[PDB]
DNA sequence: ATCGGATGTATATATCTGACACGTGCCTGGAGACTAGGGAGTAATCCCCTTGGCGGTTAAAACGCGGGGGACAGCGCGTACGTGCGTTTAAGCGGTGCTAGAGCTGTCTACGACCAATTGAGCGGCCTCGGCACCGGGATTCTCGA
DNA sequence: TCGAGAATCCCGGTGCCGAGGCCGCTCAATTGGTCGTAGACAGCTCTAGCACCGCTTAAACGCACGTACGCGCTGTCCCCCGCGTTTTAACCGCCAAGGGGATTACTCCCTAGTCTCCAGGCACGTGTCAGATATATACATCCGAT
């Protein structure tokens, strides 16, 4: 049975920011759960806010507010910028 | 129209009569404006997640629902505003 | 000869008339200019509805009450009936608001 | 028929597509915005950078290569941001950070 | 194979390992059985909520996502187990 | 002549060390044996994952020694060393435990 | 604009358990913000176990587990019991 | 306030290893391409809530003003608690062995999904009137000095 | 401590608008087919749990004991309660403008849904060093005599 994770995504970025620093497994299958969660945290707070505005679609400006709500201040500022970046990067593909 | 320091508008004799709510015989001073200080962070968050959502929401004013949801969103919910 | 009742005894009936009443103990146009001028920060030129703002001032003195309740709880275990600002910031701490 | 796909296409790690079909699958919507999976997935891989990088701080302040779930207690309690973020949330293996009052101490 | 008093199991040792760990000093006595009633009382709910978690699940051995999604449901959502 | 520490002292080192550790403090048996004998209260002969009780006294002891850090705290606001049980009560009082 | 709620089952339910009384408009908007918040409550814990279940499919043993995760003690055996009978006479034709 | 001794703790060292980084073959979800609908976006319209101001009132806030009441500091004692050392004890390793029950696949089927036709339960809107809110006044009871 | 006085409770009466009842007026609920499919269920594994039992030992319980914080009491200061007065601006009632909120009607861009193909991900082996552990050592720090 295939069960998916992101253990090689967690270390690809790791690598990005240390590729010296190694990693352990408990910390690895943590890092997945908090990730999931937080993902989770968004997706219902997305999918409540367009509730609200009871807009069947879920758009990337969704993600933007509902993720100002959810981070505690510079973060989320410095957040929405790749995440523009990102969806730039992409519009301009 | 530039508003300031209606913080201070929060009357001692108000804060007192709060307090008294809350079932509170002896006060110290120092308490109110740190009270104030609380209030102010308190409510420093909803209205700008409750203008968040009317962030989204593309409009000017602001309604009930949003702190609604906010107070939702900050596990105070509240009822009697649909 | 004048007479002075006993300290606190006129603020334990206000304790006991306020735990009575139900209304709100804030004038309302003191708080809409202090929710306004806490908007501008946010942004500027911002209407509001007056249920909105009525639900803005309950639910905050609903929490104002709550802090004075658990903080008096608080002094009480600090075996004073003076409160001190200590005992709400560390009532904050235990709420999860520090 | 060239292949390329989104999150290349973002040059970003996580899985624009694995994050799309969660997503679906998770019930939220009925349609989505299709850069919004994108745009999710870069917060995620932002902030996953900033605690990750945290915690190989706390590593190789210990010396410690491969990062243990202490290394992680310690930022999220160190960082005010963060700590804000999950502070409800609990951690396996996380411990307590160092705090001694001030009256412990002995005079 | 009924069990029985194991919370007194629960060793003051063992409860003065926490406290100091939460960085305590001096403790009194009354506290510990004390302690341990709090410790059930909290146990108290999860478990059973985890069951519950597990009464859908129709399964007979209790999951360690069970306790994930009640400490979720509880408001204190654990790591580092799936 | 013998040599004893002064009260705290070593108990104050234990602190230390304790915020240096960050494994368990609790026998896992003990613990096992208290989760089942909970368990067959609402069903008897029900079967856990070690991972599952593993997270349970890990959950139950972080819960635990943040309740001893704040009624640590509030002693500190009783200006005490030594704990009451009254601050463990009043302490879940504000934590809404009661 | 066509607005929905539930003030007359309130006021049905009322008559049901107190004839001889009434209620507050603001009052009843109250409840019925209630209703709004536990209904919420309810269907979204019966999404969520689902989902750890996989299944698509929320039907009454969803919704007693759920209630029972929810209310506590004889206010959950209650309703469960209420809602058990309720399904049984509509099952019953 | 210092020095000496005890003790506890940070370090280097050695090796063991088992997690762990690494690489595979194989799988299927993701990409790529194509079709439809219709949620979303825009715009013109209406409404109408809000935001603004104006004047009169007083209850309320500001401020002052003793002053008893307790916050607090200190001071005696004592009991309860750290501690170090005894004791005994289950805790942990570990390894064995059985299987009950998770956990997987393969049906087949009842079961909403969905749509279409139908409509009456329900909701906006309109009287209406009676508990209820206010008021004034009389009687009751707490409280502070004997 | 028995009165004086004061804040309060209660009673009757006044006037009101929200609570409620009823009325047009639907669209959303019902009904009934119809269909593909979620899962219900059967029926297999296998493994993780569950218990068994032995061996070692770090750990736990209790003791004695110093001791020192908890606690209890006293006196002080100051300070916040209570009341009196003076000032004010919240409120309240009314008016008015418009600017945004909500609405509807088009219009179509984007996403869901389908089908194809494969390549990144995943289970699975595989050496292998980060660090766990133990040991002796050197440094830090408490505690008591001076």
């Amino acid at each position: 049975t295939r069960k998916e994770s992101y253990a090689i995504y967690v270390y690809k970025v790791l690598k990005q920011v240390h590729p010296d620093t190694g990693i352990s497994s408990k910390a690895m299958s943590i890092m997945n759960s908090f990730v999931n969660d937080v993902f989770e945290r968004i997706a219902g707070e997305a999918s409540r806010l367009a509730h609200y505005n009871k807009r069947s679609t879920i758009t990337s400006r969704e993600i933007q507010t509902a993720v100002r709500l959810l981070l505690p201040g510079e973060l989320a500022k410095h957040a929405v910028s790749e995440g523009t970046k990102a969806v730039t990067k992409y519009t301009s593909a | 129209k530039v508003l300031r320091d209606n913080i201070q508008g929060i009357t001692k004799p108000a804060i007192r009569r709060l307090a008294r709510r809350g079932g509170v015989k002896r006060i110290s001073g120092l308490i109110y404006e740190e009270t104030r200080g609380v209030l102010k962070v308190f409510l420093e968050n909803v209205i700008r997640d409750a203008v968040t959502y009317t962030e989204h929401a593309k409009r000017k004013t602001v309604t009930a629902m949003d702190v609604v949801y906010a107070l939702k969103r900050q596990g105070r919910t509240l009822y009697g505003f649909g | 000869k004048p007479h002075r009742y006993r300290p606190g005894t006129v603020a334990l009936r206000e304790i006991r008339r306020y735990q009575k009443s139900t209304e709100l103990l804030i004038r309302k146009l003191p708080f809409q200019r202090l929710v306004r001028e806490i908007a501008q920060d946010f942004k500027t030129d911002l209407r509001f509805q007056s249920s909105a703002v009525m639900a803005l001032q309950e639910a905050s003195e609903a929490y104002l009450v709550a802090l004075f309740e658990d903080t008096n709880l608080c002094a009480i275990h600090a075996k004073r009936v003076t409160i001190m600002p200590k005992d709400i910031q560390l009532a904050r701490r235990i709420r999860g608001e520090r | 028929a060239k292949a390329k796909t989104r999150s290349s296409r973002a040059g970003l790690q996580f899985p624009v597509g694995r994050v799309h079909r969660l997503l679906r699958k998770g019930n939220y919507a009925e349609r989505v915005g299709a850069g919004a999976p994108v745009y999710l997935a870069a917060v995620l891989e932002y902030l996953t950078a900033e605690i990750l990088e945290l915690a190989g701080n706390a590593a190789r302040d210990n010396k410690k290569t491969r990062i243990i779930p202490r290394h992680l207690q310690l930022a999220v309690r160190n960082d005010e941001e963060l700590n804000k973020l999950l502070g409800r949330v609990t951690i396996a293996q996380g411990g307590v950070l160092p705090n001694i009052q001030s009256v412990l101490l002995p005079k």
